[PDB]
């Protein structure tokens, strides 16, 4: 975020709260393992 | 309104600019009522 954003704070509580709810790394296995092509 | 000579200046827009200078985002406003609301509501309108 530009520094000084009204933006800043609710973001980075929200990456951290979607960091704790499971979702980030949901969406990880998502685009990366689930739509893999090799997986072994 | 007419025939009123007003040597002050307006400060309310000199407020806002610090306010925003500071790069604030939440803050306390302790006005005093015998001096008048209209910079009460320019930081009220500002802050909406």
């Amino acid at each position: 975020t530009p520094k000084g954003s009204s933006l800043g704070t609710p973001v980075n509580l929200a990456v951290l709260k979607l960091s704790e709810q499971g979702v980030l790394d949901k969406l990880k296995n998502k685009w990366w393992y689930d739509k893999g092509e090799c997986g072994a | 309104h007419p025939f009123v000579i007003q040597m002050r200046p307006d400060l309310k827009g000199a407020l806002l600019s610090l306010i925003e200078y500071y790069q604030w985002d939440k803050f306390a406003y302790l006005y005093d009522s015998d001096r008048g609301l209209s910079t009460l509501q320019a930081v009220l309108d500002s802050a909406a």
